[PDB]
């Protein structure tokens, strides 16, 4: 959940 | 730059309108089920926090890499300040959700959790004693987002210079807004500067709670 | 005594309270000898701590608290206080940390200890930020006392009457230090707007210092 | 380690 945080943040921002 | 053109009233409106929805929990405890319920809630709030960040003036002017970094540094602080705000009218209790209201004895259900519960309760008390207003809350929550990662970008790079300058200018706008609320409410200049200081000093306590929290969370993994 | 001071008096009290600037045991005329970075930094931190305690007693308000709370404040704040002192004396040395006048270390000396460079960079970024702001000595001494008084205030007991009185007293002294900061800014020419803005800027840096201190403890404990 | 800190502070505050 250190990698899964950044992806979760990434997806929310570009969409 | 839309963000730097806003009046205080406009900033407050933008921030009030940006607010994410208040989430309900899925709610006989254990360490696992309570952490299960709190984890579920944190993760669902995080999805809404991201959308909220995009609505904070200034935020989307930054690069994607820095938008990510700010949320990565701030997310637990933001969860915590939300908790502490909605817990204000429930002394002795933390209102994780309207259907999930916990006291310090349920904190003891999870090893190492009570110390942080007590800190969160002490912060909620402090807001109660100060009559923290919703308008002030939304300003503080944006300060946290914009401030917590700003010192740990790269440095001596031209791009970072431009990014930090922009954040500092937006933070100055949010300060002006806070003073404006206080002046509108009747406070003397002296009382204005004093309350502002009091509110911002509480932010370093929230930083501390977040760091202690990450430390506690990581140690369950 | 503390609540009766004027701004000028508070500043004087704080300037006068300052601890000595300490020298490292490093001998620059023996550069090719085996020297231990952590050994030298530890020796310095421990000697500063002895002086920090005596400094705390000279901060207005501090000795009015109970002994238990005096202990607690220093226990929560000591690394923050070491760090803000480092950062202050490093302001006129961009790219370097002045741990002592005879121990001026380049950024890259961070790499000598595993996990130390991240914190060095954070310290350097803070020193930069003070430089960019032209932080004044008067402002620095105010900030250092705020750290002492504010860092442990939230984590006493709570719902006990004694803590209520202790916190009330601290909050009143903190209010006095804020008044003092604003006074320095007003005296220096800033508009009301500029005063509130700079005050906010300074206090927001304090939460970065808290963060560095927490990262520091985490790094120290792991050695 | 954490005891050594409390000791130091308690010594300094008292005399
Ligand atoms: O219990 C939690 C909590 C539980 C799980 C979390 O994270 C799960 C990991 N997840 C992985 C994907 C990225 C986002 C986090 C975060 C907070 C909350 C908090 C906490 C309190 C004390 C402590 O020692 C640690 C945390 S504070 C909080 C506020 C909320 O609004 C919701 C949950 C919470
Ligand atoms: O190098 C040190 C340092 C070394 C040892 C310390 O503590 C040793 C244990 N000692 C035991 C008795 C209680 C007090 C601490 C503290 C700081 C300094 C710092 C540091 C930087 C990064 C990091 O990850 C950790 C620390 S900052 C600092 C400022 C100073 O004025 C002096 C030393 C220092």
């Amino acid at each position: 959940d250190a990698f899964q945080l950044r992806q979760l943040i990434l997806r929310g921002l570009q969409d | 730059s839309l963000a730097l053109s806003l009046t205080a009233d406009q900033m407050v409106s933008a921030l009030l309108d940006a607010e994410p929805p208040i989430l309900y929990s899925e709610y006989p405890f254990s360490e696992a089920s309570m952490m299960g319920l709190l984890t579920n809630l944190a993760d669902r709030e995080l999805v809404h926090m991201i959308n909220w960040a995009k609505r904070v003036p200034g935020f989307v002017d930054l690069t994607l890499h820095d938008q990510v970094h700010l949320l990565e540094c701030a997310w637990l602080e933001i969860l915590m300040i939300g908790l502490v705000w909605r817990s204000m009218e429930h002394p002795g209790k933390l209102l994780f959700a309207p259907n999930l209201l916990l006291d310090r004895n349920q904190g003891k259900c999870v090893e190492g959790m009570v110390e942080i519960f007590d800190m969160l309760l002490a912060t909620s008390s402090r807001f109660r004693m100060m009559n923290l207003q919703g308008e002030e809350f939304v300003c503080l929550k944006s300060i946290i987002l914009l401030n917590s990662g700003v010192y740990t970008f790269l440095s001596s790079t031209l791009k970072s210079l431009e990014e930090k300058d922009h954040i500092h200018r937006v933070l100055d706008k949010i300060t002006d807004t806070l003073i404006h609320l206080m002046a509108k409410a009747g406070l003397t200049l002296q009382q204005q500067h004093q309350r502002l200081a009091q509110l911002l000093l509480i932010l370093s306590h929230i930083r501390h709670m977040s760091n202690k929290g990450m430390e506690h969370l990581y140690s369950m993994k």
